[PDB]
């Protein structure tokens, strides 16, 4: 309403940024957290696909 | 001048809100965004455990092979 | 009713980041619960990749 | 592409896996199988053509692969390459892609997870909005598909979901279907401390589909109702927008197109609002020339 | 005029303000929907290598 | 739903596993079970019926193969499908969702996670606050719960259960207990980057604990308590609030709701801490017939 | 560094494998490997290096380890360690680096993964913009790598891609092509809810991009096709900023700098966005001389 | 806790494995083992005690155990229960706990992941930070730990451990170790559109090291060179708080506070950044002294 009633808001947009500088950081990790488990979570696949045909390949003299 | 900077107050202050109800959708599609996600984290928590344990027990198996 | 909406305008603006700050925070929140969450899948998923390549070989030879 | 469509398709991917033996055969082996030799030899045959871009004549790879493992009646081993042609067949005949997702699904029904199952449901739906336009067979996929995430209690994501079936279900005057939606959203948005600034998003969709021809008398028994629980969604503006349409409603028409111009400056509606409006629009012009 | 020139100039700072805030939300709120895909390729990725050791754990105890 | 009830239900899903060959038998095979073949069968059988959205149907089959498993002994097989009767009852009787969950919980005990516990320990203690409202008792399933998670070093992830069973605690009169989780909880969030900026929000309702029918007299020696460490939350007006209400304690009982005029305008308060306050205006008019 | 280079890399981790009985041997065993054994001895002594932090030593040890999968033909188990010869030698010969990844790839492309591959492919794009400077042979990876996200669904994750494709041929003067990429991306950015407010960034740079020599006096032609779609991305002022840039475009060059002036003050510009100016701004002052 | 300490910790679950027919036996059997056997029954040994809150004899219990798998010569099966040792002994002896994580890294170094490592080594640091405080070991864990991340691409997780080595070496007087962290932190930061906006707080806690008893005079010299590369980090007032800090360091010391005054109103100061400006406030009374 006034100079002192902006400075509410002009302290408070300076937290929003603070707040969100820690924010960035906490998402950009996460970024890089996925995209290394998308080579964890897919080698899984091709560790497990390996491993069933290799246990399709172990059913020998099962008669 | 004065008269002037008033009605340049006016496209300053109408751009500012304008900058901050715009502020605000993406503030809330975050948050929708990030809790949808959360259901998709986890189903990977509870799939990694049967991604671990039914898969577990064939480790114990292992002594048959 | 220039220097009004001025007020008028700066009264819903401070009735958004009242609330901006609010919604913002939670998204502060919702991640680190998020980051915890992964880091419980992070070394299960490193440990599920490490227990099944000890079983490839006993199922290779095998 | 890639070295000359990778080898012409490497050469129709050696010679179209002919010289299988017959591909049957049961006079040495009763108990082996020269058919799990034809699964990667002919994967990896339709998989040749995504690097030389031929995605017609690769899902018609993937399908007799995948009719392969149900020949072989390994269940999901030909689910998971359904799929890879009906991923295959989407810059492609559509109508092919979504009939082979369509496919895919009941494996994954009777499989146990029905998560697998309602990501294709909206992924056969998205074809229905961008291709095949056909709106009304994409509501019923929707549909189907929020019952699969409830049912897998992941309420967040049935949401995302539900609102697409509402959202087209309101511009194909389905509104008493899709009001119901709106509130079973934002009665169970106002609940939770997410998505509580959003709820009021939802119940200005929800009384904005109180505009069939009937309840814009009523808007008032609309408002009073949507008074009720969320206090006033706490009394934004964007519900003060329908307040002064309420009187808007009887006389002065000319100021609707107002009353959305200090709203469209303050925040840019989207196609979807627009057009809801502009038939609320043509509804208003009935009370002007009842006027005359 | 100096009781707004004082003042006016000083909101221009808080609209500078802003915009640093406003590029980091649409930034941001991009970056998790580039994450969004991600994690959409780890889930029904989880979900293959679920059933291939569910294929091998009724399997492997035989 | 889905070709009239799933097949009816599939015809009670192949005639409710019967035909089992007794179920049991030690004549010709010594080392075998049919009982695994019981399983996937019988396990299919319930998911049938989550096609038919018969839930109360659903999960009475998902628990005599749970007990199949545990008939079977083998351990991480059981478990998992008591919670799919447990996730099934939710939308049925909830007392059978319960206890079905509980005997979900001793199985992951002794197994060697407790963060599967801990999940279901609120999960349990949602339908105590949705369906079957017993306050007390999910009071005691959100403070084991917490005991989980600090037990697994989630110190984060604990303070949103740990909430929870302090935000109860407070209408049900449990001050002195709930008054010490807020002051922990900010005690733990003052020392990180991260929840600083909500530490605020949390000495807030711990001052607001201090209002038992004690201590709103000795409010000062509260807020000094609240001076000490976090330099006045770096002074928010929220806790200014409290400032003038500390005056505001003895005399003029009417500028109460003045005081939340200019507080619920700025921030529109949720119907918890609406509450709370209301219950301290009914204790300061004890001192308004002390005036007479 | 940790106990003296990790025992001196181990004492060249136990005498580089040798005495593995000749690494071949047909004597004894015909149904046999050592190679087998010669994987995990040889993989922890490339680990080893690691500790060591001496990394051109340690990919050199992973290749053949790679090598040695090959020679055993299984495939995904090589080229899992390809790249972790392709993460060593990045703080190392950077060629080594690219070209080992480079062999990765092919093991992925007919694996079944194309995600992998397309990671990978920005990976090696990586190397190309920070030690081994060479912009249009990134050009040629990241083209080929959002092909492999487009072919995979991933059309958000691909523009993240496909901007760098079209940033980096801008200062490349490739702007024909490139102002399609901004193109498609911008027009796939306003269906979108999530985008919307993101794509008014995407025409100014494609606005941008049409001042190769020609098009700046149609620059009007550019602008009402951009006024076309998407209501002048709803009138933000950095689309006015072109909008007085076009009565500039004739005289009274010196405004160049004064247009920025009020823009760079507002928003700080990058050093793309300067450059891109500025030869603009070399360009404008061919007006100058023909004033004279 | 849960039934009398979970039946008394299951009354020392089971007779603490005793009866293990010796824990070693070769008569009848030599191709066999009861030592796995001995796995599961002594593993949910120690899981009964975070059930009792017996948190010192829970890793206890952990250790043999996970001793017993390095018996049995199984590498990752005993490294993923000493962290649950480690996790145990967290709320407990402390050196007991870092030590036995300290013993799961080297399991962990030589099996192809240091992630996990460099989690740890930053877990062993968070105990020298609340419980052993011990500041210059903790540094040493830290500097460790980012060499894995940065060896591990990830170079934007790895500043989060290398800010802390950083911000807790400057209190130690290790300023010229901390003060090329900060720069090279954000000389890396501006490159990026990520942490761009960021980058301007490193900076100004880089030319706060610039304190140490030098430079001072060439603070100047600093922030010109501050200058150079990112353009006054668009000219951020932090950076001017330092710009009339630098005429201040000469003459009118009762000033420092009155610089502040006007700082930590617009933006509170954490207990890191009071203490430096502090240290610098008893440097510059010594020039205040040479005033006399």
């Amino acid at each position: 309403t006034s100079n002192r009633r902006l400075q509410q808001t002009q302290a408070q947009v300076d937290e929003v940024v603070d707040i969100m500088r820690v924010n960035v950081d906490k998402v950009l990790e996460r970024d890089q957290k996925l995209s290394e488990l998308d080579d964890r979570a897919d080698a899984l696949q091709a560790g497990a696909s390996q491993f069933e045909t290799s246990a399709a390949k172990l059913k020998r003299k099962y008669w | 001048r004065a008269d002037q900077l008033a009605d340049e107050s006016l496209e300053s202050t109408r751009r500012m809100l304008q900058l901050v109800e715009e502020s605000k959708d993406a503030g809330i599609r975050t948050l929708v965004m990030l809790d949808e996600q959360g259901e998709q984290l986890e189903r990977i928590e509870e799939g990694m455990d049967q991604i671990n344990k039914d898969m577990k027990e064939a480790e114990k198996n292992l002594t048959d092979l | 009713a220039r220097e009004n909406e001025m007020d008028e305008n700066l009264e819903q603006v401070s009735g958004i980041i009242g609330n901006l700050r609010h919604m913002a925070l939670d998204m502060g929140n919702e991640i680190d619960t998020q980051n915890r969450q992964i880091d419980r899948i992070m070394e299960k998923a490193d440990s599920n990749k490490t227990r099944i390549d000890e079983a490839n070989q006993r199922a290779t030879k095998m | 592409s890639g070295k000359e469509a990778e080898a012409m398709a490497l050469l129709a991917e050696a010679e179209r896996k002919v010289k299988n033996s017959q591909s049957f055969f049961s006079g040495l082996f009763g108990g082996s199988s020269k058919i799990e030799e034809a699964c990667e030899i002919y994967a990896r045959a339709a998989n040749m053509f995504k690097m030389a871009k031929n995605w017609s004549a690769a899902g018609s790879a993937f399908c007799q692969a995948a009719q392969l493992h149900l020949q072989l009646q390994s269940k999901h081993d030909a689910a998971t390459c359904f799929v890879d042609a009906g991923n295959a067949f989407k810059k492609a005949d559509p109508q092919e892609a979504i009939n082979c997702l369509m496919r895919a699904i009941e494996i994954y029904t009777d499989m146990g997870r029905f998560t697998i199952a309602a990501k294709h449901h909206i992924s056969i739906a998205e074809i229905y909005e961008t291709e095949l336009v056909d709106i009304e067979k994409a509501i019923a996929h929707y549909e189907q598909s929020a019952d699969y995430y409830k049912g897998e209690e992941s309420n967040s994501s049935a949401n995302k979901c539900l609102l697409k079936v509402a959202g087209y279900a309101a511009q194909l005057e389905q509104y008493q279907k899709a009001i119901d939606i709106y509130e079973q959203v934002g009665t169970n948005a106002m609940d939770s401390p997410l998505l509580k600034y959003s709820a009021k998003d939802y119940f200005f969709k929800a009384a904005l589909c109180h505009f069939c021809i009937d309840m814009l008398n009523a808007k008032l028994a609309v408002q009073k109702y949507e008074e009720l629980f969320p206090a006033f969604s706490d009394s934004r503006e964007c519900k003060l927008m329908k307040k002064l349409l309420e009187a808007h409603e009887e006389q002065n028409v000319d100021s609707y197109t107002e009353a959305v111009k200090e709203y469209d400056s303050i925040s840019r509606l989207d196609q979807w609002l627009t057009t809801m409006l502009l038939r609320i629009k043509k509804t208003i012009q009935g009370d002007e020339e009842d006027l005359r | 005029l100096s009781e707004i020139e004082t003042r006016h100039s000083e909101i221009i700072k808080l609209e500078n303000s802003i915009r640093e805030l406003h590029d980091m939300f649409m930034d941001m709120a991009m970056l998790v929907e580039s994450q969004g895909e991600m994690i959409d390729r780890i889930e029904y990725n989880v979900e293959h290598a679920v059933d291939y050791v569910e294929r091998a754990v009724s399997d492997t105890k035989k």
